[PDB]
């Protein structure tokens, strides 16, 4: 929280051309009734009573959250973490190769870059997260 | 999964199906399940609610988890994490709304938006670590 | 945690070593804190002080204890240019005040008497370079100077490190035939008459 | 030394740009990450008067006297100040540097971005709230900078203090030497008396050091002139006071009874009708702020202030 | 007479009330319908700093120096100020009357509203803007008033100039008589020289009138003591200047070379080590504000200010 560290962190957030930043995600409300501390039921219900009736349910995967700055020129693609951080400490080609499965899913007609929220596997290679 | 409910008692009816489905999300890969609204960003809404299966929770909370359940449940309080998850996403909307072209070391609206996010990281970091 | 918790336990420890040959006199404050007390006690508040190798200015923040009423300037040098920046960062006003930092000895022009603190600075550069510094200080208009270096005969309980003989020969070469009063004493826990840091009080 | 005595002073930062150029938005990030800084802002002063935008020429000059009184109060307190440039021109930009450079190292950041999407960020700042800024009013501003950008360097203006070379009025040295001394609050200490009711000045107290300048001034060629703002009605509680304290004097000049004009101008008028050109004043001894300015600034004489005025 | 020369002074209206009691809403109608009035408001100073409510002790302290700098600048200008009371707690409310009573006829309007109509417009307000005031912080305030309401009448309290009677320190009169004189800006007009680089001071100009005070005081028992904040390094362009003008003196005291502390505190230290107990000071002649404040306020000596300080 030292002013000079925040400042330079941000300076770098700006140079590295980062344009997004993850949220933390809350568990669903507990249900004492249903004897569970994060309740599937009470969670979707919460959305309902708040006027949201159209919802999705993905599977959360054991991995690190990363934002892929998927440049059309696949050489140019870099990664940023749950914080405002360029992911450089990885061999940019093994990374890029795994990233190419993805790359070929798009029409890149006048599209220079797609910013994509993703999980990296295993949680191992990047940070550790729970270890 | 994709669902639109319309009224809270439609929700009641399809719950047991939805409950049965996430019930199978149990393999070593999976933190559990996540619940998002169809629209990714809405006013005052959180991006998601996680609902972690008992096996994964056992890892965040420790091996005595089931034996200590009513305890932990009573201790559980998401009201603060939920607020940050909500504000956090609201920042991201604004960060994304900033044009990629304009990202740079003197976009002092971007610099503000970030400092904001950074501050809210220091806040959300003091919360119950197991959320 | 307290000095009267300590006072009650000290006899027990001393006795333990007495039947192991060793005549130990324990002190509560760490070795550094003993040093700081000795100097402050010895130098007092009456002349402005010159803190050579002042580092993080820990000696500065001691003389500015409100209790003491330091009614003088306070001169400081470190050749280490990271300290360089720190001092200049109290032209943030955080207190200039009476600080005067200098890294070039030709920028120190005060001609009235000072007291001089040279703590553990003479072994974070060479003995030839130590002589050069000490010899300079003894030329200056000073009242008391205190020089502090470890006593190597103590290192047996764990740049260069000097013995009491080695240190006393160093002071003699630097004072030469000038007319000073030179006094030695140990600082810190005293095992068989030997302490972990040794000191001089040179007086005009 | 001078090489080696260097002094440090608060910074004043001036934000020059047309509206929409990110003056505020920058300051918002600035005072949060740099350290000894308070922002002063004209608009926010308007809101105190419940004005949304530009108000009466009344409020407006008054709003200013508050703004500079604040920027200076902060600067004097060795606290750094950031402000939006006022008019964004040239000459008000000078008025600023004039007013404030005694007090701080002045520096500038210009926000010079184009007129057509200065409108595209002024027309997205003017619908969160209300407002409107015509692409006329914003247009006065973009070029007004462009001319003053052209004839003024926006690089630092280090604290310039400036001494007024003290030059006294030219007195005809042929005249006799004399010193002039005030009464109320200078030679005669009121001690709870009424300022305006000088009827009990016969029981005032004596400001000894001043008395001792007059008692010494006459032990030399000096003639001692007493010049009081006391109504002439009270002249014998006065030369009772004078006699009581061995304060001998040549000439007692006093306010016409029932005059009541402010005591600056009746003392100055007295000086010209009763003293000027007819005596030689070495120096004057007075006390009240208002009057000292008068002697010093208007008539350019040596005037020694004995205690505090500011009334 | 005196009964009929009467003077009038600006009004200060202080608005005493709980948050929600309609303090603002009154001022909005007041400064629009009454005539010579400007509002000062603390919250708005916060907004300048981009904080919505209650900030760092840092900002908050400074904001006060701004508020007071503003109320007074306005008051001095013969302009009426309406301001919200800082609290209801008697002593901050007293602190206000201290601060501003030299300057204006103070008056008060209390906004005494019952506790639950105060929440019912605090929770209709706190839907309006972002702010919030709980049903805790309102009531420390509502009852706080009902107590300080009881032990103070919100009576008008007309302008008070309190004349700190000029009382000098008590000196041993048997000691020798002496006058003390500053150099830079007092006996020596530095005239475009560097303030701090006094190496060329043998070509300064003579403040002729001060010289004629020293030249007169030495024509009596007075020892003439010069006490300059100039470095002793520059002592020989200095007694070059002095002899040049036959300004003979008994004792020249100067600043230790390489000292560099504020020039008041080295002069005070200079005064006590070298003058006190050994002399009787009739009066002193200095120039710089900081230093005259020292002499007068810290040491209670007669000090005659020769020209303008404020540097
Ligand atoms: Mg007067
Ligand atoms: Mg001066």
């Amino acid at each position: 929280e030292d002013k000079t560290l925040i400042k330079k962190r941000i300076d770098w957030f700006c140079k590295n051309k980062i344009n997004a930043f993850s949220p933390t995600i809350s568990p669903a409300p507990k249900s004492v009734e249903r004897n569970e501390i994060e309740s599937l039921y009470e969670g979707i219900l919460w959305f309902v009573l708040n006027g949201v009736k159209e919802i999705v349910i993905e599977k959360k995967y054991m991995g690190s959250y990363c934002d892929i700055y998927l440049h059309r020129r696949l050489e140019d693609t870099y990664l940023v973490s749950r914080n405002g951080y360029k992911i450089n400490h990885l061999d940019q080609e093994q990374c890029l190769r795994a990233l190419q499965g993805l790359h070929d899913r798009f029409s890149w007609d006048g599209v220079e870059l797609r910013i994509i929220q993703s999980e990296l596997m295993p949680w191992s290679i990047l940070g550790k997260g729970l270890i | 999964l994709h669902y639109q409910f319309a009224d809270r008692e439609d929700f009641e009816a399809k719950y047991p199906q939805i409950r049965a489905w996430v019930d199978q999300v149990n393999q070593s890969d999976e933190e559990g399940v996540v619940i998002k609204p169809r629209t990714a960003f809405l006013p005052g809404m959180p991006p998601a609610f996680k609902v972690r299966n008992n096996d994964y929770l056992t890892l965040v909370y420790g091996v005595d988890f089931q034996d200590r359940l009513q305890e932990q449940i009573a201790k559980r309080n998401i009201k603060g994490k939920l607020r940050c998850s909500i504000n956090d996403w609201a920042i991201n909307a604004k960060l994304l709304a900033i044009p990629y072209s304009e990202l740079g070391e003197e976009n002092y609206e971007l610099k503000n938006l970030v400092l904001d996010r950074i501050l809210g990281e220091e806040i959300e970091n003091q919360l119950d670590s197991r959320l | 945690k307290s000095e009267r918790q300590f006072a009650e336990i000290k006899p027990m420890f001393e006795a333990y070593f007495k039947e192991e040959g060793l005549d130990i006199d324990f002190q509560f404050t760490d070795t550094h804190g003993s040093r700081m007390d000795f100097i402050v006690k010895e130098l007092g508040m009456e002349y402005p002080i010159l803190d050579i190798g002042c580092g993080e200015l820990k000696y500065y923040r001691r003389f500015m204890r409100r209790n003491y009423n330091y009614s003088h300037p306070y001169f400081a040098t470190d050749t280490d240019k990271s300290v360089g920046d720190y001092a200049a960062l109290l032209k943030e006003r955080m207190e200039a005040d009476n600080l005067y930092f200098f890294s070039d000895w030709t920028d120190y022009e005060y001609k009235n008497p000072v007291n001089i603190i040279l703590t553990e600075v003479i072994e974070h550069n060479t003995p030839e370079a130590a002589e050069a510094l000490v010899k300079h200080c003894l030329s200056l208009n000073f009242h008391k100077m205190i020089i502090t270096t470890p006593n190597s005969l103590f290192n047996k309980y764990y740049h260069f490190e000097w013995t009491p003989q080695e240190f006393q020969d160093f002071i003699r070469h630097c004072v030469g035939d000038t007319s000073l009063e030179v006094t030695y004493c140990g600082i810190g826990d005293r095992i068989n008459g030997e302490t972990p840091t040794q000191a001089v009080v040179i007086t005009r | 030394s001078a090489k080696n005595n260097t002094h440090h002073f608060p910074k004043l930062l001036i934000l020059v740009g047309a509206p929409g150029s990110g003056k505020s938005t920058f300051a918002r990030y600035f005072i949060r990450t740099e350290d000894n800084w308070v922002r002063v802002n004209r608009d926010d002063f308007r809101l105190m008067q419940f004005g949304d935008s530009l108000m009466s020429p009344f409020y407006e000059e008054r709003i200013t006297k508050m703004v500079e009184a604040s920027v200076i109060a902060l600067l004097k307190n060795r606290t750094n100040v950031i402000i939006d440039a006022t008019n964004s021109s040239l000459r008000s930009l000078q008025d600023m540097v004039h007013t404030y450079t005694e007090y701080a190292d002045i520096s500038f950041k210009v926000f010079d971005l184009p007129v057509e999407e200065l409108v595209k960020r002024c027309d997205k700042r003017c619908e969160q709230t209300g407002k409107f800024i015509p692409k006329s009013a914003i247009e006065k501003h973009v070029t007004q900078l462009q001319y003053t950008k052209e004839k003024f360097d926006f690089k630092p203006i280090p604290r310039a203090l400036k001494e007024t070379s003290l030059t006294y009025a030219d007195q005809d040295t042929s005249l006799p030497k004399a010193v002039i001394c005030d009464l109320d609050g200078t030679l005669s200490l009121l001690n709870g008396r009424d300022p305006y009711n000088a009827s009990t000045a016969d029981q005032d107290l004596l400001n000894t050091p001043v008395a001792m300048v007059l008692k010494m001034a006459k032990q030399q060629g000096y003639k001692v002139i007493l010049l009081s703002g006391r109504e002439n009605a009270y002249r014998e509680p006065t030369e009772r006071f004078l006699a009581k304290y061995q304060i001998d004097y040549d000439l007692l000049l006093m306010r016409d009874t029932n005059d009541y004009r402010k005591d600056n101008i009746i003392k100055k008028e007295l000086f010209l009708e009763e003293i000027q050109g007819k005596y030689f004043v070495e120096f004057l001894l007075d006390d009240r702020n208002q009057v000292v300015d008068m002697w010093r600034r208007e008539l350019a004489l040596p005037c020694f202030q004995v205690n505090y005025g500011d009334f």
